[PDB]
C-alpha cells in the first residue's frame, strides 16, 4: 500500500500546515499567548502518533489534492474558452441573421417595387438597338444619376468653362464670318 | 476505495475524542481541542471533496462535449445562413430590379420628357405657322474644311472638265 | 471568464463562507461542546454536493443571464446637416467631374479635328484663302461664261 | 479504294472528308470571301526572287474608291504604301493612314463604306413622308438633325453620335433611341412633326 | 500541271489579301453527311481569326471561332472554337440579335466585336511589352489579358489596372492623381515624371 | 448480381436417355429424385422451319425439403438427335450432390464433358430469346427490361477499363416498333441502332457481361437468373450455340 | 507527426532546394553559411537531414516553415481538384483580381474560425496561383497544441471564369469556400460559384482541359485548331501544296458501311491502305506508348435522346477507365469500332463533360453535388 | 430567476439549521448535554449571511454591466450596421484610389443622411472631396492648355455673289 | 480368360482402379499412374476394335478444336500422342475428316497436328492401299489452292502450310518407301505428283520463296538415298530418273543446297543407272550431266 502511505503522508502533513493555520487563529483568539513551543511539541506528538498509526495501517493494508485541482481547474478552463467560443458564433449568427431578415425586407420591398410599376404604369397606359448601334456604330451620354440637378452646374463651371464658350463663341463669329463666302455655293448642283 | 482513510479518520476521531474527554474532565486546552477536531473534519470533507469531485468531472466532461456538438450546430448553421445571404444577393440582380429600371425610367422618366415637351408645344400648336427652327460647330468644321481644298478643287477640274467639253 | 468568475463567486465566496458559518459556532457563542449540530448539518446538508449543486446554478444563472445580454444588447438597431451639406456639395462636385470630362473630351475632340488637319493638310500656310479662292472662283467663271 | 491527293473538285474530296480542316479553294473559299464581305478586290502578283505586290480594292457600294500597297517579306513583316487614292476621300485616308496597321485601315475604310450606305438607306425612307419636307447637305432641312461621321484616332473603328428647346430636345433624342429602333427613331420624329 | 498552278498561286495570293482583311470566314464539313450525291445537313461556318501585330509587324497565332447550322431551324449557334475564356464567346454572341442570328452579315459584325474586343487587348499589351519595356529599362510583368500590370518605373513598383484602355487603380498623392488618366497619358507620364 | 440462381453449363458427347438407370442414381445416392421427361416442339411459334424440333428436356428434379439451392437443385438436359452435338448439361446452385452427379453421368454411360465459355453472337441471341415470355396460348407476347451491356475490353494499359451501355426499357420498346414487328428485338434493332449511332460492332466487340434488368446476368460463360427455371427458347438456342 | 512530415521529406529530392528552405527556416548564420556549404558537399546520407535539421534548428508559428512542403511537391501532380464556374446572376463572370488582397479572408474566416494562415503559392509553368489553405481548427483531446486537421487547396488561374478549388466536400471545405466566395466580391458583385463536372485528376492536365488556355472547346478532333499547324501567315508556296495534299478515299457510301459492318476478311492490302486506317484513328482522335491521350480523362457518361418516329429514344452510356479516349483509338486501331459513324460527342472532343446530347445538341448537366 | 435560485440556496443553507432546532431533535438533550435562544442566535446567523445576498446584488449588477459594456466595445469596434465598402476601406487605408468606383460608391452614400460609425466620417469624406477637387483642377489644367491651343489658330486664320451667279447663268445661256 | 488375365497384370503392376475402370474413362484419356493408365489405354485397345478409347479422340477432341479449346496445344499433343503410334484405323479415321476440314474451314494450326500424325502414319498410306494418290493428291492440291487463295501472313502462311504439309507428306512416303511393298509404287507415284506440285509452287515462287526449297530437297534425297540403298526399284528407274525438266527447272536458281541436293540426286543416278538402258531414260539422265558440267565450267567462275 505504498500509494496508500504516501496519500496518507501528505494529506496529513496538509491537515498540518492547516493545523499551523489554527493554532495561529486560536492565538488571535486568545488571552495572552505567544510561545507556541507547546505547539511544536503538539506537532512533534502528532507526528509520533501518525507513524504510530501508519505502522498499524501498513499492518492492516487490506488492499491527489492539487492533482484535483489541476485536472479540475483545466477542464473549468476548457468548457469556459469553450463557452466563450460559443457566444461569439452566437454572436456571428445574430449578425448574419439580422442581415438574413435585411435583406428579405428588401426583397419585399422589391415585391412591392412591382406592385407599384403596376400602378404607376396604370396612372398612364399608353430591343434591337444593340444589333443596330453595332450594325452602324453610335454613341451615347450620360451625366445623369445623381439625385441633386445638375443645370446649377456654374457653381464649378468655373474652372476654364465660361472662357472656354466665350471663346467659342469668338470662333463662331469667325466661321460666320467665313461662311459668307457660301453665298457663291448654295445651289451650283440644286 | 476512501473507505481506509475514512476508517482511519474514524480511529482519529476516536482517540482524538479520548483525549478530549481527558482534557475537558480536567479544564489552555481550548487551542489542542480545536487541533485535533479541524485534523479529523478536514480528512473528512477533503476525502469526501476529492470522491464526489472526481464524479462531478466525470460527468461535465462529457456535458463539455454535448456543449462541442452544439458548437458543431453553430458551424452548420452559419454555413446555411451565409449561403443564403449571398444568393439572396443573386435575386436581387435578378429580374425585379431589371425591370425596375427597365420600366421605370421608360414609362415615368422619358414619357416625362415627352409629355412636358407636347404640353410646350401642342400649348403653342401654331409652330408650323410660327417658327419651325427648334427654337453650329458641325457644320461649321464640314464648311470650313470642305471649301479651302475640296471646294477649289472641285472647282478646278470641273472648269477643265468644261474646257474637255470645249476642246473635244 | 464570466463562467469563470461565476463559479469562483460561488465556490469560493459562498460556500467556503457556509464551511466558516459552520465552523464559527464552536468559538463565540458559548462553551458547549458544539459540534452537535455541525455534524446534522452535515447529515442534512448533504444534499448539497456543493461542488454539483454549484455547477448545476451555474449551468443555469450564467446561460439565462447570457440571454438576458441578449435582450439588453439592442440600443440602436443636430449637427449633422454640416456634413450633409458636404456630402451634397461633393455630389455636385464629382457630377460636375463627369459632365467637365465629357465636355473635355469632345472639345479636345474639336481641337484634335480642328488643328491637325487644318495645319497640316495645305502645309501650314493660314493665308488669305478666301480671297485667292473667290479670285480663282471669279477667273474660272468668266472662263465658262466665255465657253 | 484508291488514294488521289486533293486540290480541287468538291465531289471528290467532299465524299474524302473524313478529316475536319478548312475544306478547300475551289471556288468555295473565294466565293465565300467575296460573297460574304460585298464589296470587291483585284491584283496583280509581282514576285521578287522580298514581294512588292499590288492590290485594287474595289471599294463598291455605288461609287468608287481604292487602294494599292507596297512590299512584304516571306516572317511577313515589310513595309507598305498607298499610291492611289480615289479623290470621294483625300485627307480623311490620310489621317488613317499617318499610321500603319492596315487591319483598321481596311476595316473602317470598308466599314465606312457601310456607314455611307446605311447614312443614305436612312435619309431616303425619311425624305418618303410628303409632306413639307426639304433637303439639306449632312443632315435635314426641317425645321436641323445632323450627325457626324467620326473616323477617329482614339479606337480605331469610326463611331457616330448624334445631333437633334435645345438641350431638351437633345436628352429627349438620347432617350427614344432607346425604345423604337433607328429605322423608325424617323417615324418618331415624323410623329412629332406630324400631329403637333 | 502548271496550266493552271498559276491560276491557283492567284488564287491563293487573292485569299493572302483577303485574309489580311482580318475577320475572314471559309467553309468546311465535319464528317456527319450522309445521302455519288451527298447530302450535307449540318454546315459550318467557320470564321478565322487574325491580328495585326505592330511590334514585328507579323500576324499571329490566328483565333478561330466556328459555329454551325443548329438542327431545327436555320440558325447558327456555337460550336467549338478557341479565343481564351477571358473572353466570353457566348454572351457576346448571343446578345446579338437576341441569339437568334441567321445571316452571314449578323455573323460578320459578330466577328468584328470579338475581333476588336481581342485587338485592343493585342494593342495594349504591345504598349506595354514593348515600347516602355524597351525604351525605359523596366522589369517588367503582367497578366494574360494585361490587367495587373506591374514593374520597376526605374526605381519602384507600381501597380496599375487597366480596363477598356484607361487606367483606374495605381500603387502619394503625387503619385495617383498622375496615373488615373488615359493610356497615351501614361506613357507621357511616365515621360514627364522622371 | 443481387439473383440466386446460377446456372453453369455443361455438354454431352453423345445423347444417352436417362430412365433407364435412374434407379442407379437413386441407388447411388440414395435419395429419390424425379426424371421428369418431356417433349416440347420448340420454336413453338414455328418459324424456325421445323427441324428437328423433338426437344426432350430432362429434368432431374431434385425434389426434397427445400431448403437451399443444395436442396431444390433442378436440372435441365435438352436433346435432340438429329442434331450433331445431341444435348447438353445445365445444372442450377451449389450443391455438392451435383458433382457425383456428373461423375456418374460419366461413368454409366461413357460420355466426355466439356464447359461452354460461349461467344458475343450467342449473347445476344439467348439475350433477346430471354424476354420472350411463354404464353399458355403459346403465341408468346414480348415482355420488356431494361438492358446494361458491361463490357470490360482491356486495351494497352488499362486506359479504357470498362464502359456500360444501357438503355430505358421505353427505348427498347421504342427500337422494337421503330423496327417494327419481331421476335428477334436485339440483332433486329438495338445492335443494329447503336452500330448506326456509336459505330460499334457490339458483335464484334469484346463484351463480356450482358446484365437484363432484375432477370439475368448473361456472363461470358455462365448465365444467372431470377427465377426456378429457364425458358425453354432460351434452352432451344443455348443447344443451337455450339453445335455446327 | 514526425513520421508523417518523414514520409512528405523523402518524396522529395535534395539538390539545393532542402538548402534554401533551411536557408530561411533559419531566416549563427554567417557561419551556418558554412555549416550548408559542408553539407552541400556532404549531401549524402540523404533521408537523415530530416530528423538532423529538425532537431538542430527544428504548430504556432512552424506552419509556413511546413508548408513548404506542400510548395515543393506541388512538384509532383499527385492529387486531384474539381472546377467551379463564377457567375454574378446574368452568366457574366469575372476573376480580376491583385494578388495580395487575401488578408481579407485570412481576417474574414479568422472572426469565424481560430487563428489560422495560408500560404498563396505560384506554380512556375502554367501561370496560377494557389492557396495551400490550412484550417487550425481544434484542439480538444477526450497537451496544449492545436490541430492542423486539412490542407484545403483553392487554386484559380489568371484571368479566368473558372476557379478550381480541391475536392472534400466537408463542412470546413464549404465554409471555406463561403468565405471565399464574399472576399472576392469587394464591389457589392455577387460571385456564388456552381459547381462542374465532378470528377478530376491534375493540375495541368486540369487547366489545358479548361480555363483560361484557348482550348476551351478546342479539343478532340479539333486540335489543329488549338495548334495553328496549318496555314501558317502570309508565305507562299507552302500554301500550294498545302492545296494540294493527300488523303484517303474513305468513301461515304451505305455500301462501304457494308464493307466494314459486314464483309471480315484477310489483310489484304499494302502497308498503304494500313497506314491511312491508322491516321483515321489518329486524326479522329488525336489529330496529327505514343498512342495515349493529350489529356487523361478519366470517367464519363453521355446520354442520348434521339427521337425517332416522334417518340424518344434514350441510350445511356456510363464509360470508366483509366483514360478513355486514348484507349479509344487503342481500341479502333483494332477495327472493332467502325470508325467513320463514330460521332464527335464520344470521339472525345467535349473534355470530359458527361453531357446529355440529343440530336447533336450536346450540354453539360450542371448537376450539383 | 437572477438572485433568486441563490436565495433559496441560501434559505436551503439555513433551513438545515431550522429544521434542526425546530424540531430540536438534538436539542432535547442538549439541554442535558438556548431554550429558544439557540434559535435566536439561528436567525441572528441567518441576518448575517443576508449581506451575501448584498454581495449577490452588487455582483450580479456587476456582472452584467460589465457584459452590457463588452457589447458596447463590440459594437464600437465593428460597423454599426454599416456595409459601406471602400470608403469603408479608404477610412483604414489606402489601396489603390480608383476614382471610378470611389465616384460612383459616393453617388451611393448621398441616401437618407438625416432625412452610424464616428459621425460617417466627415473627415474621410472631406479628404475625398479635396482630392476630387484636385483632380477637377488637374482636369481644368488640361482644358486651359486646350483652351490656348486652340486660341492661335483663330486670329491666324481670320457683290461678288451675284456676279458668279449672273457668270454661271451666262454660262448655262452660252454652252447649253 | 481377361478376368483373371488382367487381374494377373496386376499382380504385375499395382492399378486396380484403373483394372476396374477398364471393367466399367475420361480420366484414363485424359492421363505407376502416366504409364498405367498409358498402358490401360494400350488395355483398352486389347479388349475392345478401337471404339470406346479411341471414339473420344477422333471425334471430339479435334472436333473440338476445329472450333475451340481452351490451353488448345496440350490436347492435340496427346491426341498426336496416342493416335501416332498406334492404329492405322485411328489414323486413316482421322485422316478422313483432316482432309475434308483441310477442304472445308481449316484451322491451319490443328492440321499441321494431323500432319505430324499423318507423318508417321505409314500407318495411312499403308491401310489405304487402294487409291491413296487420289486422296492425299486431292489433299494437296487442295492446300495447294487454298494457300493461294487465302494468299490472294497470307503468303508467307501460304508458304508454311503448303511447305509444311508437303515436308510432312515427304516424310510420310519416306516411311512408305521405307515398307515399300506397294506402298513402293505409291511411293513412285505420290513422289512425282508432289515434286510436280511443289514445283509448281516454285513456279508461284520462283524469285520469292523460303522454305520451298528444304522441300524440294528433302524430295531430292528421299529418292536419291532410298534408290542407293535399295537397287531393287529397276521397274521404278523410270520413277528414279524422273526428275528431268524440273530437275532443269531445280538448277535454274540461295540455290546452294538445292545445287547440293541436284549433285546428289545425279551423283546416285550415275552410281546405279550404269546398269540402265543407253537409250532413253540414262540417255536423258546423262544429258543433264552434261548440262550440269557445263554449268560446273561455268560455276569456274560463276
Amino acid at each position: 500500500i505504498l500509494r496508500l502511505l504516501e496519500t496518507n503522508t501528505v494529506s496529513a502533513l496538509d491537515s498540518v500546515f492547516e493545523k499551523y493555520e489554527k493554532e495561529m487563529n486560536q492565538m488571535t483568539h486568545g488571552d495572552n499567548n505567544e510561545v507556541k513551543r507547546i505547539y511544536s511539541k503538539k506537532e512533534r506528538l502528532l507526528e509520533i502518533i501518525l507513524t504510530k498509526i501508519k505502522k498499524k495501517l501498513r499492518q492492516a493494508k487490506f488492499p491527489d489534492i492539487e492533482y484535483i485541482y489541476s485536472k479540475r481547474q483545466f477542464i473549468q478552463n476548457r468548457y469556459s474558452q469553450e463557452l466563450q467560443n460559443n457566444e461569439r458564433l452566437e454572436a456571428i449568427l445574430s449578425r448574419e441573421q439580422n442581415l438574413l431578415e435585411e435583406t428579405r425586407k428588401l426583397c419585399m420591398n422589391l415585391k412591392t417595387n412591382n406592385k407599384k410599376r403596376l400602378t404607376e404604369k396604370l396612372i398612364q397606359k399608353d430591343v434591337t438597338f444593340r444589333n443596330d448601334s453595332h450594325e452602324l456604330n453610335l454613341m451615347l451620354n450620360d451625366p445623369i444619376k445623381s439625385t441633386a440637378d445638375v443645370r446649377l452646374d456654374k457653381e464649378e463651371v468655373l474652372s476654364l468653362l465660361p472662357s472656354l464658350k466665350e471663346y467659342t463663341k469668338k470662333s463662331k463669329e469667325l466661321k460666320e464670318t467665313m461662311g459668307q463666302m457660301i453665298s457663291d455655293s448654295h445651289e451650283e448642283e440644286i | 476505495q476512501l473507505s481506509s482513510s475514512i476508517t482511519s479518520v474514524t480511529t482519529i476521531d476516536v482517540l482524538s475524542s479520548l483525549f478530549i474527554n481527558l482534557f475537558e474532565n480536567d479544564l489552555l486546552y481550548k487551542l489542542d481541542l480545536r487541533l485535533f477536531q479541524t485534523i479529523s473534519d478536514q480528512m473528512t470533507r477533503d476525502l469526501k471533496d476529492i470522491l464526489d469531485i472526481n464524479v462531478s468531472n466525470n460527468e461535465l466532461c462529457y456535458q463539455l462535449k454535448q456543449v462541442l456538438a452544439r458548437k458543431e450546430d453553430l458551424n452548420q448553421q452559419i454555413i446555411s445562413v451565409r449561403n443564403e445571404i449571398q444568393e439572396l444577393k443573386a435575386g436581387k440582380d435578378w429580374h425585379d430590379l431589371q425591370n425596375e429600371q427597365a420600366k421605370l425610367n421608360d414609362k415615368v422618366k422619358l414619357n416625362k420628357r415627352l409629355n412636358d415637351l407636347t404640353s410646350t408645344l401642342l400649348g403653342k400648336y401654331e409652330g408650323d405657322r410660327k417658327i419651325m427652327s427648334q427654337d453650329i460647330l458641325d457644320i461649321a468644321h464640314f464648311v470650313d474644311l470642305m471649301d479651302p481644298y475640296n471646294g477649289l478643287l472641285k472647282k478646278i477640274n470641273k472648269i477643265n472638265e468644261n474646257l474637255s467639253n470645249e476642246l473635244q | 471568464n464570466s463562467e469563470q468568475l461565476l463559479h469562483n463567486y460561488v465556490s469560493d465566496s459562498l460556500l467556503t463562507t457556509l464551511i466558516s458559518f459552520q465552523e464559527f459556532k464552536q468559538q463565540l457563542q458559548s462553551y458547549t461542546s458544539d459540534e452537535q449540530q455541525l455534524q446534522h448539518w452535515y447529515e442534512l446538508l448533504q444534499a448539497r454536493d456543493a461542488r454539483v449543486t454549484s455547477e448545476l446554478e451555474a449551468r443555469i444563472k450564467q446561460f439565462f443571464i447570457t440571454l438576458r445580454s441578449r435582450l439588453l444588447r439592442f440600443l440602436e438597431s443636430s449637427l449633422s446637416l454640416e456634413t450633409l451639406i458636404d456630402a451634397l456639395y461633393k455630389i455636385n462636385d464629382l457630377l460636375q467631374q463627369r459632365l467637365q470630362i465629357l465636355d473635355d473630351a469632345i472639345q479636345e475632340k474639336t481641337s484634335e479635328l480642328a488643328e491637325f488637319e487644318n495645319m497640316v493638310r495645305s502645309p501650314s500656310a493660314g493665308d488669305n484663302a478666301i480671297p485667292g479662292l473667290l479670285q480663282i472662283i471669279q477667273s474660272y467663271i468668266n472662263l465658262l461664261e466665255e465657253n | 479504294v484508291e488514294r488521289i491527293n486533293g486540290l480541287t473538285n468538291l465531289q471528290k474530296e467532299l465524299v474524302t472528308k473524313y478529316d475536319t480542316l478548312p475544306l478547300l479553294n475551289m471556288n468555295l473559299r473565294l466565293s465565300y470571301l467575296r460573297d460574304h464581305t460585298y464589296p470587291h478586290l483585284q491584283v496583280s502578283v509581282q514576285s521578287r526572287d522580298n514581294d512588292g505586290i499590288e492590290v485594287l480594292v474595289v471599294n463598291y457600294k455605288f461609287c468608287r474608291n481604292t487602294m494599292n500597297p507596297f512590299e512584304i517579306q516571306f516572317s511577313t513583316l515589310l513595309k507598305w504604301e498607298i499610291l492611289r487614292i480615289s479623290t470621294n476621300v483625300r485627307l480623311k485616308a490620310k489621317q488613317l493612314l499617318a499610321t500603319r496597321n492596315f487591319q483598321k485601315c481596311l476595316l473602317s475604310l470598308y466599314e465606312f463604306d457601310k456607314i455611307k450606305s446605311k447614312k443614305t438607306g436612312i435619309f431616303q425612307n425619311l425624305i418618303n413622308l410628303l409632306k413639307r419636307k426639304t433637303r439639306c447637305y449632312s443632315l435635314i432641312v426641317e425645321r436641323q438633325i445632323n450627325f457626324i461621321i467620326t473616323m477617329p484616332g482614339e479606337r480605331g473603328k469610326p463611331r457616330n453620335c448624334f445631333l437633334p428647346n435645345q438641350i431638351d430636345l437633345d436628352e429627349i433624342c438620347y432617350g427614344l433611341i432607346k425604345e423604337y429602333g433607328v429605322k423608325t427613331g424617323l417615324k418618331e420624329i415624323c410623329n412629332v412633326c406630324l400631329f403637333p | 500541271s502548271t496550266s493552271d498552278r498559276s491560276e491557283l498561286e492567284d488564287y491563293i495570293v487573292l485569299e493572302n489579301v483577303y485574309r489580311m482583311f482580318g475577320i475572314t470566314f471559309f467553309p468546311l464539313v465535319d464528317p456527319i453527311d450522309l445521302k455519288g450525291e451527298i447530302f450535307v445537313d449540318r454546315e459550318m461556318l467557320g470564321i478565322r481569326l487574325e491580328v495585326f501585330s505592330e511590334r514585328t509587324s507579323q500576324f499571329e497565332k490566328p483565333h478561330y471561332v466556328l459555329l454551325k447550322k443548329r438542327i431545327k431551324s436555320n440558325s447558327w449557334f456555337l460550336f467549338k472554337h478557341t479565343i481564351p475564356s477571358f473572353i466570353d464567346v457566348q454572351g457576346i454572341f448571343d446578345d446579338t440579335n437576341g441569339g437568334l442570328v441567321i445571316s452571314h452579315d449578323d455573323a460578320y459584325l459578330f466577328a468584328k466585336r470579338v475581333f476588336l474586343q481581342l485587338v485592343e487587348v493585342q494593342k495594349r499589351r504591345q504598349i506595354f511589352k514593348d515600347l516602355e519595356a524597351k525604351k525605359i529599362i523596366h522589369d517588367l510583368d503582367l497578366d494574360l489579358e494585361s490587367s495587373m500590370v506591374s514593374f520597376f518605373v526605374k526605381d519602384i513598383k507600381v501597380e496599375l489596372f487597366v480596363k477598356q484602355n484607361e487606367i483606374v487603380s495605381c500603387s502619394s498623392q503625387n503619385n495617383k492623381s498622375k496615373w488615373e488618366i488615359a493610356l497615351l497619358g501614361s506613357l507621357d507620364d511616365l515621360e514627364l515624371k522622371l | 448480381n443481387a439473383m440466386p440462381y446460377t446456372w453453369k453449363f455443361l455438354g454431352i458427347s453423345k445423347q444417352l436417355s436417362l430412365e433407364n438407370g435412374i434407379a442407379k442414381l437413386n441407388q447411388l445416392l440414395n435419395l429419390e429424385v424425379d426424371l421428369d421427361i418431356q417433349t416440347i416442339r420448340v420454336p413453338s411459334d414455328p418459324d424456325g422451319g421445323t427441324a428437328a424440333d423433338e426437344y426432350i428436356r430432362y429434368e432431374m428434379r431434385l425434389d426434397i425439403s427445400n431448403l437451399d439451392e443444395g436442396t431444390y437443385s433442378k436440372f435441365i438436359f435438352l436433346g435432340n438427335s438429329k442434331m450433331e452435338v445431341p444435348m447438353f448439361l445445365c445444372y442450377c446452385g451449389t450443391d455438392n450432390r451435383n458433382e457425383v452427379v456428373l461423375q456418374w453421368l460419366k461413368a454409366e454411360y461413357g460420355v466426355i464433358m466439356w464447359p461452354i465459355k460461349f461467344e458475343q453472337k450467342t449473347m445476344i441471341k439467348l439475350a433477346d430469346a430471354s424476354i420472350v415470355h411463354v404464353t399458355k396460348e403459346n403465341i408468346e407476347q414480348i415482355t420488356w427490361f431494361s438492358s446494361k451491356l458491361y463490357f470490360e475490353p482491356e486495351t494497352q494499359d488499362k486506359n479504357l477499363r470498362q464502359f456500360s451501355i444501357e438503355i430505358p426499357r421505353e427505348s427498347c420498346e421504342g427500337l422494337a416498333l421503330g423496327y417494327g414487328n419481331t421476335m428477334h428485338p436485339y440483332n433486329d434493332a438495338i445492335v443494329p441502332y447503336i452500330y448506326n449511332e456509336t459505330g460499334m460492332a457490339v458483335e464484334r466487340l469484346p463484351l463480356t457481361s450482358v446484365i437484363l434488368a432484375g432477370h439475368t446476368k448473361i456472363m461470358r460463360e455462365s448465365i444467372v437468373t431470377s427465377t426456378r427455371s429457364l425458358r425453354n427458347r432460351v434452352l432451344a438456342v443455348v443447344l443451337q450455340s455450339i453445335q455446327f | 507527426d514526425t513520421l508523417v512530415v518523414f514520409k512528405q521529406l523523402m518524396k522529395l529530392p535534395v539538390t539545393v532546394l532542402y538548402d534554401l528552405t533551411l536557408s530561411w527556416f533559419a531566416k549563427d548564420i554567417y557561419l551556418l553559411t558554412e555549416t550548408l556549404d559542408l553539407l552541400i558537399e556532404k549531401g549524402v546520407r540523404r533521408n537523415v537531414i530530416v530528423n538532423r535539421i529538425l532537431y538542430v534548428y527544428w504548430l504556432n508559428v512552424f506552419q509556413l516553415a511546413e508548408i513548404d512542403c506542400h510548395l515543393m511537391i506541388s512538384k509532383p501532380e499527385k492529387f486531384k481538384w474539381l472546377p467551379s464556374k463564377a457567375l454574378r446572376g446574368d452568366g457574366k463572370p469575372y476573376v480580376v483580381k491583385l494578388q495580395p488582397a487575401k488578408f481579407i479572408e485570412n481576417l474574414q474566416t479568422d472572426l469565424a474560425k481560430i487563428y489560422h494562415c495560408h500560404v498563396y503559392m505560384f506554380k512556375h509553368p502554367s501561370l496560377p496561383v494557389l492557396i495551400t489553405r490550412i484550417q487550425l481548427f481544434d484542439s480538444n483531446n477526450l497537451g496544449k497544441p492545436l490541430i492542423s486537421r486539412r490542407p484545403y487547396y483553392v487554386a484559380f488561374p489568371l484571368n479566368s471564369p473558372i476557379i478550381f478549388h480541391s475536392v472534400d466536400k466537408d463542412i470546413y471545405a464549404r465554409l471555406v469556400l463561403q468565405s471565399i466566395s464574399r472576399t472576392i466580391s469587394e464591389r457589392e458583385t455577387i460571385i456564388f460559384k456552381p459547381v462542374q463536372k465532378i470528377p478530376v485528376k491534375s493540375i495541368h492536365n486540369i487547366m489545358t482541359l479548361l480555363g483560361p488556355s484557348r482550348f476551351a472547346e478546342s479539343m478532340g478532333p479539333w486540335e489543329c485548331y488549338a495548334s495553328a499547324n496549318f496555314e501558317r501567315s502570309p508565305l507562299h508556296d507552302y500554301k500550294k501544296h498545302q492545296g494540294l495534299t493527300g488523303k484517303k478515299v474513305m468513301v461515304r457510301e451505305f455500301d462501304d458501311s457494308f464493307l466494314n459492318d459486314d464483309e471480315n476478311f484477310y489483310g489484304k492490302e499494302e502497308p498503304e491502305i494500313r497506314r491511312l486506317r491508322l491516321e483515321k484513328n489518329m486524326i479522329k482522335f488525336k489529330g496529327s506508348s505514343r498512342y495515349s491521350s493529350l489529356v487523361p480523362i478519366e470517367k464519363v457518361g453521355f446520354t442520348l435522346k434521339n427521337e425517332i418516329n416522334s417518340r424518344i429514344i434514350t441510350i445511356k452510356l456510363k464509360f470508366n477507365g483509366n483514360d478513355i479516349f486514348g484507349g479509344l483509338h487503342e481500341l479502333c486501331d483494332k477495327n472493332l469500332i467502325n470508325i467513320d459513324k463514330v460521332p464527335g460527342w464520344l470521339a472525345g472532343e467535349n473534355g470530359s463533360f458527361s453531357g446529355t446530347i440529343m440530336n447533336g445538341d450536346f450540354q453539360r448537366e450542371q448537376v450539383a453535388k | 430567476t437572477y438572485n433568486s435560485i441563490s436565495n433559496f440556496i441560501e434559505n436551503e443553507l439555513t433551513a438545515l439549521l431550522s429544521s434542526d432546532d425546530y424540531l430540536m431533535d438534538d436539542l432535547a438533550g442538549e439541554l442535558p448535554n438556548r431554550l429558544l435562544k439557540a434559535q435566536v442566535i439561528e436567525k441572528r446567523k441567518d441576518a448575517m449571511s443576508r449581506g451575501k445576498q448584498d454581495l449577490l446584488s452588487k455582483e450580479i449588477y456587476d456582472n452584467e454591466s460589465e457584459l452590457r459594456a463588452s457589447q458596447s466595445q463590440q459594437i464600437m469596434e465593428l460597423v454599426g450596421d454599416i456595409p459601406k465598402y471602400s470608403l469603408g476601406s479608404e477610412l483604414r487605408n489606402r489601396v489603390e484610389g480608383e476614382p471610378q468606383s470611389t465616384s460612383i460608391e459616393r453617388l451611393i452614400e448621398d441616401v437618407l443622411k438625416l432625412p452610424n460609425d464616428l459621425k460617417v466620417l466627415s473627415e474621410y469624406s472631406n479628404l475625398r472631396k479635396d482630392l476630387i477637387l484636385k483632380c477637377q483642377a488637374l482636369q481644368i489644367g488640361e482644358s486651359k492648355l486646350s483652351d490656348i491651343l486652340s486660341q492661335t489658330n483663330s486670329i491666324n486664320s481670320l457683290d461678288d455673289d451675284i456676279s458668279e451667279y449672273f457668270a454661271t447663268y451666262n454660262g448655262k445661256l452660252v454652252v447649253a | 480368360p481377361q478376368l483373371q488375365a488382367l487381374v494377373r497384370l496386376l499382380c504385375e503392376t499395382s492399378i486396380i482402379d484403373t483394372v476396374t475402370k477398364v471393367y466399367i474413362l475420361l480420366e484414363i484419356i485424359n492421363h505407376p499412374v502416366l504409364q498405367s493408365a498409358l498402358c490401360k489405354w494400350l488395355v483398352h485397345v486389347y479388349f475392345l476394335h478401337n471404339i470406346s478409347s479411341s471414339i473420344w479422340l477422333h471425334l471430339w477432341q479435334f472436333s473440338f478444336l476445329q472450333k475451340w479449346i481452351t490451353p488448345l496445344v496440350i490436347w492435340q499433343a496427346t491426341t498426336p500422342v496416342d493416335v501416332k503410334p498406334w492404329k492405322l484405323s485411328i489414323i486413316k479415321r482421322c485422316a478422313m475428316h483432316p482432309g475434308y476440314r483441310d477442304a472445308p474451314g481449316s484451322a491451319t494450326l490443328i492440321l499441321q497436328r494431323f500432319q505430324c500424325l499423318v507423318g508417321a502414319s505409314s500407318q495411312i498410306t499403308e491401310s489405304i492401299i487402294t487409291i491413296n494418290c487420289n486422296r492425299k493428291t486431292l489433299k494437296s492440291h487442295r492446300n495447294l489452292k487454298l494457300d493461294a487463295h487465302f494468299l490472294s501472313e497470307q503468303l508467307a502462311q501460304n508458304w508454311p502450310q503448303l511447305h509444311i504439309p508437303n515436308d510432312v507428306d515427304y516424310m510420310m512416303k519416306p516411311s512408305l518407301n521405307s515398307n515399300v511393298l506397294l506402298p513402293r509404287k505409291v511411293m513412285s507415284r505420290d513422289s512425282l505428283k508432289h515434286l510436280y506440285s511443289s514445283i509448281i509452287l516454285i513456279k508461284n515462287s520462283r524469285d520469292e520463296s523460303s522454305s520451298p526449297y528444304e522441300w524440294c530437297i528433302w524430295q531430292l534425297k528421299r529418292c536419291f538415298a532410298h534408290q542407293i540403298e535399295t537397287p531393287q526399284e529397276v521397274i521404278p528407274i523410270i520413277i528414279s530418273v524422273s526428275s528431268m525438266d524440273n530437275k532443269l527447272s531445280s538448277r535454274i536458281i540461295l540455290t546452294l543446297k538445292k545445287v547440293c541436293g541436284g549433285i546428289l540426286p545425279l551423283w546416285k543416278p550415275e552410281l546405279i543407272s550404269g546398269t540402265r538402258e543407253f537409250f532413253v531414260k540414262f540417255m536423258a539422265s546423262i544429258f543433264m550431266w552434261s548440262t550440269r558440267d557445263g554449268h560446273d565450267n561455268n560455276c569456274t567462275f560463276s
